[PDB]
């Protein structure tokens, strides 16, 4: 399974690596893009 | 008759626009209002200032943005031609507006919504560049490293083998133009990519 | 609906994940898309 | 290189001059193409024969009446088999499984989703089906690389 | 269990009597399918044994 | 980016305009334009928010339990009778992550500044911080 | 002012409204009071349902 | 209530139902 | 992890002057 | 003096009903001079401008 999944206070998040998306989708106003602080790069995204 | 019909036109798509929550949504709101044959740059230039006169940028306009000119060729042909207009008239924004038409402007861009052909119009010299241009570069580069990452950009800059071909911002070997590319690039945090011409300076 | 004719009431609420299983039967996974299966499909052939 | 063979209807559409276009289109846009178009001896109306693969001939019968007003009512008969253009070993097709397939890559769907729904094992091992020595003769062959 | 039949009149028939006629019960009916078959284009590339 | 909240806030939004419909007797929509709920509190109406004229994306839900399709369709929100653009109040509201990214950048900005103020024996002050006044999730304004 | 354009503007807002027959000459100036002074002095003495 | 567009009843939404096509949808030896 | 700028090459790469 | 000036911005305030034309609502103008320039303190280039010039 790619996802990791988790709910916090009023949130549900879910996370997809750019390793397993596989898939192109519109980068919504939803959609958080987590960078790496390594190579400064988006590496995952955050469904909110 | 045109001053008040060009208003109620701007007024009507500031409405559709604000009246709106996703993108999607948006887009088919405003392919909904019938539009002069001719101003269609209306449509994209108030997207633009809508863009701009937010606080903080938001992807909303981007996405609505590349949709338009995913959807089709004169949407694409009208951005490409507003980023040339903005271009010269940057000075006449403040950081705030022009840090979200650089955002906009950067997130067509790395979507390839536009193509490259519209760095055309920049050249890094003094005579023609000025402080608004540089930091409007500025923020465009650094918004195109994140959302692609500073390994595709070196090819895709590279290897144009298409009718932009960066005389400006790799000036034609000329001048004093070289030196000040150079430092420029690398003082903004490319760096990478101007290697290949520190060279030149070698050369001649 | 038939888009020019008349909309009723369900006539029949019980769709409730009550199975709490896809059944693995209706899945994507084991399907031949070739076009899309419109509702006047559904009511000219309805037992099929 | 093995192939696979899907059956082919032969519809016999009855319709009127002015609706010719929207039966074409159908055809066009469901892999079926047109045989024969002629006027219809003694009666007003126009004989349309073609074939259409028995895949894509799910509802035809309904578009065809819905979009013709009630009239061009068909008749599809079985016809006979035919190769699906696409090739069934080919590992190098990654369809996404939401659209259909579109030519050249139909017949490696139809296989991997036909196995899925019989139970049998995606896997095909080609190498089950002949002993070690034959696959060191395929090595010898340099074409062991498909299989 | 699969069902072959004619056609897609031929299928709405069965399975109304499967309904109603036969076994008075509820059944669930995936998506139409054709029937495949298997051919060669070529002959065979090396000798098998 | 939850469908379940837009029909939520439509048919809530809906039954606080029935509230004022019932007390006054008559429920019909034709005695109750846009004007009389969403124009300010100044000019004579109930100054209501609105979230919930918008239009509702939709797809098919055979294949939306199973895998996220593009939006093919869209369903209807509120109804305004007429030609009426009844503005969001999220298009009012900036999203957390640029809210997050800006603040990011403006705290930033802001200790370079302090320490350039520090370096030198000057007051740091108002009317340096014009640009950046109130940006940052503890507002700037929090300083001074 | 964004829902003050959308409803039609200050004048098609008033345009439902009874500001006409109050007789004021212009919507500049005029302003609400919140309170009649009848209902603050009632509004602790004690009343009826 | 058609192709899998809309809502079985607009009885209960405070909406008149009313499904609209997107419009916008990019249909691409 | 090594400073971005320094004294002048920024990202590893030297400020080029003109000499 | 400090305090009673605050009835001037609650003047300006108080305009909650036509208190000026919005943005997306300007039509044409005369002698206009809203183009001019930027207020930039920190140019892209004023760091090249003193990474090479104090270490000379």
């Amino acid at each position: 399974n790619p996802n990791l999944l988790f709910s916090m206070t009023g949130f549900e998040v879910r996370i997809l690596p750019k390793i397993r998306q596989n898939e192109e989708f519109s980068l919504k106003d939803g959609v958080w893009n987590l960078t790496d602080n390594r190579t400064k790069q988006r590496t995952a995204q955050a469904f909110i | 008759q045109t001053n008040a019909s060009l208003v109620n036109l701007r007024k009507s798509i500031y409405l559709t626009i604000m009246s709106s929550v996703d993108f999607e949504e948006c887009c088919h709101k405003l392919l909904k209002i019938d539009l002069p044959e001719g101003q269609e740059i209306e449509l994209c230039n108030m997207v633009i200032e809508c863009n701009s006169q937010e606080r903080t940028y938001a992807k909303f306009y981007g996405l609505i943005g590349e949709r338009f000119c995913k959807l089709s060729r004169t949407w694409r042909s009208t951005y490409e031609q507003c980023f040339k207009n903005y271009y010269e008239t940057i000075h006449r924004y403040e950081t705030n507006r022009l840090r979200n038409i650089a955002l906009f402007f950067a997130n067509l861009l790395s979507t390839d919504s536009i193509g490259w052909e519209v760095y055309d119009c920049v050249r890094l010299t003094e005579d023609d560049t000025t402080a608004s241009s540089r930091i409007f570069l500025k923020i465009m580069f650094q918004e195109i490293v994140e959302a692609l990452g500073l390994k595709s950009l070196v090819e895709r800059l590279h290897d144009p083998n298409l009718v932009p071909y960066l005389h400006g911002l790799f000036p034609v070997d000329e001048a004093r133009n070289v030196r000040f590319s150079i430092n420029y690039f690398t003082s903004i945090g490319l760096g990478a990519l101007t290697e290949e011409m520190r060279e030149y300076l070698l050369t001649m | 609906a038939i888009p020019g004719g008349p909309k009723f009431e369900p006539l029949y609420k019980d769709e409730a994940p009550e199975m709490e299983d896809w059944n693995e039967f209706n899945d994507i996974y084991k399907l031949i898309i070739r076009h899309p299966i419109k509702t006047e499909y559904r009511i000219a052939f309805p037992y099929l | 290189s093995p192939r696979l063979m899907e059956p082919v209807y032969m519809v016999e559409v009855h319709a009127p001059a002015d609706s010719l276009p929207i039966i074409y289109d159908l055809l066009t846009r469901r892999r079926g193409h047109v045989l024969q178009d002629i006027p219809r001896p003694g009666s007003p109306l126009y004989l349309v024969r073609a074939l259409i693969p028995v895949i894509d001939s799910c509802g035809f019968e309904t578009d065809l009446r819905v979009h013709t007003q009630g009239q061009a009512m068909c008749q599809m008969v079985f016809d006979h088999w035919q190769v699906v253009p696409g090739d069934p070993l080919d590992k190098s097709i990654k369809p996404k499984p939401l659209e259909p397939a579109r030519g050249s890559d139909l017949a490696r769907d139809f296989l991997i989703k036909t196995r899925r729904r019989k139970g049998l094992v995606e896997d095909v091992s080609t190498t089950r089906y002949f002993d070690q020595e034959m696959i060191d003769s395929l090595k010898e062959a340099g074409v062991v690389l498909s299989l | 269990h699969t069902i072959f039949g004619t056609g897609e009149m031929y299928m709405d028939c069965l399975l109304y009597d499967l309904r109603t006629l036969y076994s008075e019960i509820e059944i669930r009916v995936s998506d139409p399918v054709a029937r495949f078959c298997e051919t060669a284009v070529d002959t065979s590339s090396i000798k098998c044994f | 980016s939850t469908p379940e909240l837009l029909d939520l806030l439509v048919k809530c939004e809906s039954k606080i305009q029935t509230r004022v419909k019932i007390s006054l007797n008559s429920k019909m929509p034709s005695r109750f334009p846009p004007a009389v709920f969403y124009s300010p509190k100044e000019l004579g109406g109930l100054g209501m928010l609105s979230m919930g004229h918008v239009l509702i994306p939709q797809s098919d839900l055979r294949w939306s339990k199973q895998t996220d399709t593009g939006i093919t369709h869209f369903r209807s929100g509120m109804t305004t009778n007429g030609e009426h653009l009844i503005p969001n109040l999220y298009r009012y509201i900036q999203p957390w992550e640029s809210e997050f990214i800006d603040s990011q950048r403006v705290w930033a900005e802001y200790a370079m500044k302090r320490q350039e103020a520090l370096q030198q024996n000057r007051r740091l002050t108002l009317e340096d911080l014009e640009d950046s006044w109130d940006r940052g999730i503890p507002r700037i304004n929090t300083l001074f | 002012v964004d829902v003050i354009q959308a409803l039609g503007g200050v004048e098609g807002i008033l345009e439902h409204t009874m500001f006409k027959a109050t007789g004021f000459p212009s919507w500049e100036g005029l302003f609400w009071e919140k309170a009649s002074g009848f209902e603050e002095s009632m509004k602790f003495k004690k009343l009826t349902n | 209530s058609y192709n899998g567009i809309g809502l079985p009843t607009p009885r209960g939404s405070g909406t008149n139902g009313y499904v609209m096509r997107n419009l916008s949808h990019v249909k691409k030896v | 992890i090594v400073p971005p700028s320094v004294n002048a090459s920024v990202n590893g790469y030297p400020l080029v002057d003109v000499n | 003096x400090x305090x009673x000036x605050x009835x001037x911005x609650x003047x300006x305030x108080x305009x909650x009903x036509x208190x000026x034309x919005a943005w997306f609502x300007x039509x044409x103008x005369x002698x206009x001079x809203x183009x001019x320039x930027x207020x930039x303190x920190x140019x892209x280039x004023x760091x090249x401008x003193x990474x090479x010039x104090x270490x000379x």
